[PDB]
């Protein structure tokens, strides 16, 4: 009844576990990184990481360890899913095709059992005799490893100790022994068991039950010859080996808790340790006692190698290179030149992988192109929080720069034997034309003998017959190749100035006034072939190849496109293209894998058309609005097939994917004229020039999202956009320590201590207050700021710091009431540790004027303002449990208008029109309507279902979307039936889906251009969402017939496509919860449908063996495997 | 008597047919023993037959006593039974404990005299920790806290609770909400707060008296706290432990009028005026109290505080003493140091 369609416009980026081994080949050193579902296999080389494969698994990688069972060459890969799907994958490549086959697959869930709060632990015997798994408390599930165990048949073993923290398998033992730390009322102990597969029960461990620190965090099993185990907590590392027991309490690991570890030596003599605050230690084992050949520990020194990103999974590659994979920071590659000591730190960063981190709030802003949105997200946390600006455009990597005096056209000229290289490019100045010759990166301009020195040459291409033609307004000069001297002059009989000249491989047309002349290039000579007259002046002309069967001309006096015979004077067709302005560029292109000719008007708009190579002209009326500036369309050889670059205020690149063109915006401010140049200096480049200067570089493939990061060294919490002020407003938090002198001290220079105009909130509306439990030494205190960040330079213009013990929660920019100016309205909450639920808060209204953040209004409320939105000029606040509506008076003071008291906590406010949607963490979705006649809220609907809800959004007047526990997405719907005046008060739940991600933020908008297309698209609307792992999604509705077609096609693809681990799709996407599981409905997996363009045509045939395809008809043929390509290609453009 | 030790539980979200006890008129929250003496021969025979078969009965909590219509009820399993013929009446005394909560799907009147109802047992859903969806993998090993120390030396255990909040909700900085908000939806934190604000009305040893399970504790607190019946039905309709605990906090923070015990009808003072400048509850102001005796200041804890005996107006029972200043420049002038157990808080309507 909803008919949605959910797709992912950016794969997840937060690394949640990485592991190195010999996976792809017996000699390679791989590196596998799991994100949630994105298992990325890199091969470690000398310079860094060379990606090799990237496979999408149908689950959240919760366990991943490479093991090599005896009798195999390269390692296998055991992967467990958060839905308890266990698979053993093997790498398999056949020359060029790479496949991840599955050697065993099963589901290792139990029918009953509360999952362990410490989470899944997946550990493996060093001898590859078994795989232990802790899923539920007091139960250790052992998987034997046999060649005939293709279903992974596991058995449980009871654990007498319920609260197990960390468990591992020891080294150098006959039977497989496990050692683990467990919590009992006495304290924390470490115990070892032996596991026998025959008996299927635990035995007596090698050691005895010892006693360890009350906060001993984790166990790490030391290899032979050391053996034993190392247990590290917060103040001591203790090594146990039965009769041996070493304990160290170093004074450097006191500040933070070690959370991650790795081993850098094969013999286990040094270990890497990372803690919460992003600091990299190194545990050194001293084996200086070789008393009887064996090796025993003597000392346990802990070094300190410096500071890195906030680590989540260390990994030591070869040659002192460490991959400090970060879950909330950004993945790194630090080099441990432990002899550097540049400033005391032995780590130096090498690379940095993009990580959109915990997206906590986003906003869509029309910043520059005014046609396409740009997403701005508050990414990261703690010392690596930042702002990411995400834009959808074909990126251009510029490698060369040069300054030109407003050059308005360039052309490569070759004056050498043919070597696919041009040693010079002629640029068209205002009056002259200076050609720059650059064997390397030269900038000097050299006048060609065969080209006019100062005549403002217009066309200078690679003419045929081993000649170079430099056609100008005065006369056309053709020079030879080897002689390099003027060998032909083709002057007009009237000696007039040709406005626009068309050049081809061997035929050249010169248009003067309303007359045109066509000539054919001859060896060392120029011969005029024909002349013709036109009704109106020829503003532009270009014949695309040889001999062109047709010639296109734009009438200056009529603004119409006329196609005729290029080697003759016979007209073929004509079309008046609007007539608003004279067209500035007309060309014919083969980028559509066919013959097509499109012309660009002077206003930037291009009317599409489809030409015929042999004979025939069409119209194909279709408007593309490139911008509001003249455009000179060109083509570059360094392309897929041809491409078409349209230089303007908003440059575009037109490329055809299957049967329709796509105009991808370029990543540049504005370009005046571009030309291909596949020269030695920059192979496969495209030299572009603008009103300022010129540059050269390469162009990316297509439509890849580009992310610009702006660091803050703080935790950003919220963000809005104020259009009039051209600036952003972002709440941020900085952590400070309690100082001995009385006050708070900052750890590092953040982005709020380094603002231009830093103020401090002094509007102590209340006074006195209470704090009998005053903060002591060393405690951490969060200090909040409102930052006013610019929209162009992205610098903080103001950092207004709020009061003490004041958590600033919400933030809205709007024009309240009838005021002509905008405001920043921030709702805060005074939180003291003694009090549990805050009782005091504020709604402070700032106004950023003239570079100063002045507090305009003020208001005190008896609670915490959790959320705020705007009605039509009236603020709508949520104070604890009540929803209040504030009307902005003329005297600049918020005035209450109406109240609505809830039994729930009004924690999510989302509105449209007059409908208000109120929610809380317990998924108590509630609806309200504003009655203008009465002024008071009326409760229209209600939906109560106890479960943890993460976000909420309005899709329409009817559908209300939201997120829900265990990473699910749901969609409610109101009305219908209207049976007993009580069903209209209830919200039917129509859509369910297992997204697999924790959605933080929902926001309307889309990242594609607004080409209307008259008929529009089947998908109506677009709702982006942002999650913890760092993916951007997109939910868009669908018509019912489209939903039926795509659901049937989904069921058909499930039988053809092969998953990794052989997880059936419908089980991955089932609405998963700890107590019940129901199939997905009302949601279409965008990734699965868009995968229809990856499978082969032979595989595509049986996907569509017997289908309907509708399309204004019945069941025409079987969709022919081309109608559905059109459908999926249309669906791809949305994200 | 006859003792039954077996424990059985019907499947949740499933229907069952049970008879309705007509003598029972109050809501029996599960876990609360409700002894009943039955003397009607039909009811006695039915109870004996049930005890032979299942010893399971139904109690319907009617919203309106006159209407006798209930949209929810409870199921009770007999724990002890003793049927004896006394004074010509076969009186059966049965001590029963609530087991499950039932919503009355359809109740009809049987010809035997009792009324039979087919009802679907509501499911008491239990939720995972709010941080389990986003908790970092490396921080999994830090979820276990080193026990729960408590002592008079630690007094309020303030530092321990900050440490618990900071360590458990560490990943709340990956989400748009702060940690002090998630601490409002924690089962352990809410149980601790209920214990703390129940110690201010009685000084019982809650370290053993109250259960350590959110479900059991939630029912016990719903049973103990004194309110009217309709809010007990409201607390019963709640389907989750977290929501029930939050509702109980709301009810406890709603009542602020410290009425007398014994009387249970007069208003001694209000929680708003608590002279916490300097056990016993100190109230800066009071009303509807009768002071008698003499200002005997012998062995007074508070310097400059002479006290006299006090009574309500009717109850005439001692509830405390209105300490009076022994110096001209002493504030407060008169503060009532009432006894905690002498007052029963009620909703200030
Ligand atoms: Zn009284």
């Amino acid at each position: 009844m909803s008919y949605n369609y959910v797709v992912t416009a950016q794969k997840p980026t937060a690394v949640n576990g990485c592991v190195t081994g010999h996976f792809t080949s017996a000699e390679d050193l791989n590196l596998l990184i799991a994100k949630n579902t994105r298992l990325e296999i890199y091969v470690v080389t000398a310079e860094g990481l060379r990606p090799v494969k990237e496979v999408g698994m149908y689950g959240k990688i919760a366990v991943m360890e490479l093991f090599r069972p005896k009798g195999e060459s390269k390692d296998l890969l055991f992967i467990l899913t958060a839905k308890y799907n266990a698979c053993i994958l093997e790498y398999k490549q056949s020359g060029e095709s790479i496949d991840i086959i599955t050697r065993a697959h099963g589901n290792v869930q139990d029918r009953i059992g509360r999952p362990s709060e410490t989470g899944i632990i997946g550990i493996i015997d060093p001898e590859c005799r078994m795989i232990g798994l802790r899923l539920y408390d007091g139960l250790f599930k052992v998987i034997p490893l046999d060649r005939d165990n293709k279903e992974l048949k596991a058995f449980n073993i009871r654990l007498e100790e319920l609260h197990v923290i960390d468990v591992k398998f020891l080294y150098g033992c006959q039977a497989p022994t496990i050692c683990f730390v467990y919590q009992d009322p006495q304290g924390r102990h470490v115990k070892t068991y032996e596991v026998s597969l025959r008996e299927k029960e635990f035995n007596k461990g090698p050691w005895k039950q010892e006693n360890v620190e009350a906060e001993a965090s984790m166990v790490i099993a030391v290899p032979e010859p050391f053996g034993g185990a190392i247990i590290i907590g917060q103040e001591s590392i203790t090594y146990h080996n039965g009769d041996k027991y070493l304990a160290i309490a170093p004074p450097i690991i006191k500040q933070s808790t070690i959370v991650c570890h790795n081993r850098v030596d094969p013999n286990g003599s040094r270990y890497l340790l990372g803690d919460m605050e992003g600091r990299l230690f190194m545990l050194l084992l001293e084996k200086e006692e070789q008393m009887d050949g064996t090796v025993t520990l003597k000392d346990l020194r802990v070094e300190l190698l410096g500071e890195t990103s906030i680590a989540e999974c260390l990994t030591y590659l070869d040659n002192g290179v460490v991959f400090v994979g970060s879950r909330l920071g950004d993945s790194q590659l630090v080099k441990l030149n432990v002899d550097s000591n540049e400033q005391g730190s032995y780590v130096v960063a090498m690379e940095t992988f993009t990580n959109l981190g915990p997206i906590v709030d986003m906003c869509v802003v029309d910043l520059e192109r005014q046609g396409q949105g740009q997403l701005v997200t508050c990414s990261g946390a703690f010392k690596e929080g930042s702002l990411r600006i995400i834009r959808n455009g074909i990126g251009i990597h510029e490698h060369a720069s040069i300054d030109l005096p407003g050059i308005k056209g360039l052309w490569p000229l070759r004056s050498d034997p043919n070597r696919e290289t041009d040693d010079t490019l002629v640029l068209s100045f205002v009056g002259q034309t200076r050609v720059l010759m650059l064997n390397g990166e030269e900038v000097e301009e050299t006048e060609l003998m065969g080209f006019v020195d100062d005549q403002q040459t217009f066309f200078c291409g690679n003419v045929a017959h081993q000649q170079l033609i430099q056609i100008t307004s005065a006369s056309v000069r053709l020079v030879s190749q080897e002689p390099k001297a003027l060998v032909s002059e083709w002057k007009e009989p009237q000696a007039k100035n040709i406005s626009v000249a068309s050049c081809n491989s061997s035929q050249v047309v010169v248009a003067v006034g309303r007359a045109l002349y066509y000539l054919q290039i001859h060896p060392q000579e120029l011969r005029q072939i024909s002349h013709t007259e036109m009704e109106h002046e020829v503003a532009c002309l270009d014949i695309t190849p040889g001999l062109s069967p047709l010639c296109a001309i734009g009438l200056w006096t009529d603004i119409s496109a006329r196609i005729l015979k290029l080697p003759s004077f016979e007209l073929l067709h004509k079309e008046m293209l609007g007539g608003e302005i004279i067209p500035r560029s007309i060309l014919m292109t083969t980028f559509e894998s066919s013959h097509y000719l499109l012309c660009a008007l002077g206003d930037g708009a291009l009317f599409y058309f489809g030409l015929n190579i042999e004979t025939g002209l069409l119209s194909d009326r279709k408007k593309v609005t490139l911008g509001t500036q003249p455009t000179v369309l060109r083509t570059f050889r360094s392309l897929s097939t041809t491409n078409v670059f349209a230089c303007s205020d908003r440059p575009t690149v037109i490329y055809s994917s299957n049967h329709k063109l796509v105009f991808s915006n370029v990543n540049l401010k504005e370009v005046n004229y571009m030309c291909p140049l596949n020269s030695d200096g920059y192979p496969d480049s495209l030299a572009l020039a603008n009103n300022s200067t010129l540059t050269i570089g390469t162009i990316d493939e297509i439509q890849k999202l580009h992310i610009r990061t702006v660091p803050l060294y703080e935790s950003p919490r919220k963000i809005c956009y104020q259009e009039v002020s051209q600036c952003f407003g972002v709440l941020s938090s900085r952590i400070e320590v309690q100082d001995t002198s009385g006050g708070t001290t900052a750890l590092r220079p953040s982005a709020s201590t380094q603002a231009l105009s830093s103020s401090v909130s002094s509007s102590k509306l209340f006074s006195s207050s209470t704090a009998p439990h005053e903060t002591s030494f060393g405690e951490e205190v969060e200090v909040h700021n409102l930052l006013i960040i610019d929209q162009h330079t992205f610098e903080v213009l103001h950092a207004h710091q709020f009061l003490q013990n004041e958590y600033a929660l919400s933030l809205v920019s709007c024009k309240l009431g009838k005021d002509p100016n905008t405001y920043f309205i921030v709702g805060t909450a005074m939180v003291y540790p003694e009090e549990a639920e805050p009782k005091q808060g504020r709604i402070v209204v700032f106004q950023y004027s003239d570079g100063k953040l002045q507090t305009v209004a003020e208001k005190e409320v008896k609670g915490a303002v959790y959320s705020m939105v705007e009605f039509n000029g009236k603020l709508l606040a949520s104070i604890n449990s009540t929803v209040r509506l504030y009307e902005w008076t003329t005297e600049k003071e918020l005035r209450t208008e109406c109240n609505h008291y809830n039994n729930i906590m009004a924690l999510y406010l989302k509105t449209k029109g007059d409908f208000i949607l109120v929610g809380d963490l317990m998924r108590s979705v509630l609806l309200l309507a504003y009655k203008p006649m009465e002024g008071n809220f009326e409760e229209i609907a209600r939906d109560f279902n106890p479960n943890w809800m993460s976000a909420v959004e309005i899709l329409d007047d009817d559908n209300f979307l939201g997120a829900e526990n265990a990473f699910n997405l749901f969609v409610c719907q109101k009305d219908s039936a209207a049976t007993t005046d009580e069903e209209r008060q209830h919200l039917q739940e129509v859509g369910l889906f297992h997204l697999g991600e924790f959605v933080n933020v929902f926001c309307h908008g889309s990242l594609v251009m607004q080409n209307l297309g008259e008929t529009s698209t089947p998908t109506q609307g677009s709702v982006l969402f942002g999650t913890v792992n760092g993916m951007i999604g997109l939910v868009t509705s669908l018509s019912e017939s489209w939903y039926n077609l795509l659901l049937d096609m989904q069921n058909r693809l499930n039988k053809v496509i092969k998953s990794v681990g052989k997880i059936e799709h419908s089980f991955w996407r089932s609405f998963h919860t700890e107590r019940k599981t129901e199939p997905a409905t009302g949601f279409i997996d965008g990734d699965l449908i868009e995968s229809f363009l990856d499978i082969s045509r032979p595989k595509m045939q049986e996907v569509v063996a017997n289908l309907q395809y509708d399309d204004g008809s019945g069941m025409k043929r079987e969709a022919t495997a081309d109608d559905l390509i059109k459908v999926v290609e249309e669906l791809t453009r949305i994200h | 008597m006859e003792e039954f030790h077996g424990r059985t539980l019907h499947d949740d979200d499933s229907c069952q047919v049970i008879p309705v006890l007509p003598q029972v008129m109050m809501i029996l929250i599960p876990g609360q023993t409700l002894p009943l003496q039955l003397f009607h021969p039909q009811e006695v025979s039915m109870v004996r037959n049930l005890i032979q078969k299942d010893r399971t009965f139904a109690v319907l909590a009617y919203s309106n006593v006159q209407e006798r219509e209930a949209q929810f009820g409870t199921t009770a399993e007999i724990y002890a039974y003793r049927e004896e013929q006394d004074f010509g009446i076969e009186i059966v005394k049965v001590k029963a404990i609530g087991r499950q909560r039932f919503k009355v799907l359809e109740l009809r009147t049987q010809s035997d005299g009792i009324q039979q109802a087919k009802v679907q047992i509501l499911p008491e859903c239990v939720l995972p920790s709010t941080m389990s969806a986003v908790q970092l993998e490396s921080l999994n090993k830090c979820q276990i806290f080193p026990s729960k120390p408590v002592s008079r030396e630690d007094q309020c255990s303030y530092k321990w609770w900050q440490k618990y909040q900071k360590r458990k909700f560490h990943c709340a900085n990956l989400t748009s909400w702060p940690r002090w908000l998630y601490s409002l939806y924690d089962a352990e934190t809410l149980m601790d707060r209920i214990k703390k604000q129940l110690r201010e009305w009685d000084e019982n040893l809650k370290d053993d008296s109250l259960p350590s399970n959110p479900i059991d504790f939630s029912y016990r607190v719903a049973a103990c706290l004194p309110i009217d019946d309709v809010l007990r039905i409201q607390l019963l309709k709640i389907g989750s432990a977290i929501q029930r605990l939050r509702c109980e906090l709301d009810i406890m923070n709603k009542c602020t009028s410290l009425c007398c015990k014994q009387c249970q009808e007069t208003e001694i003072t209000t929680k708003n005026e608590i002279f916490s400048l300097s056990e016993t509850l100190t109230v800066y102001k009071a009303c509807n109290l009768n002071l008698i005796g003499r200002p005997s200041t012998e062995h007074s804890w508070f310097p400059g505080y002479a006290w006299t005996v006090a009574q309500c107006k009717i109850c005439a029972s001692h509830i405390g003493w209105k300490f009076t200043a022994t110096k001209k420049d002493m504030s407060p002038q008169k503060f009532w140091g009432l006894t905690r157990s002498a007052l029963l808080p009620t909703i200030p309507d």
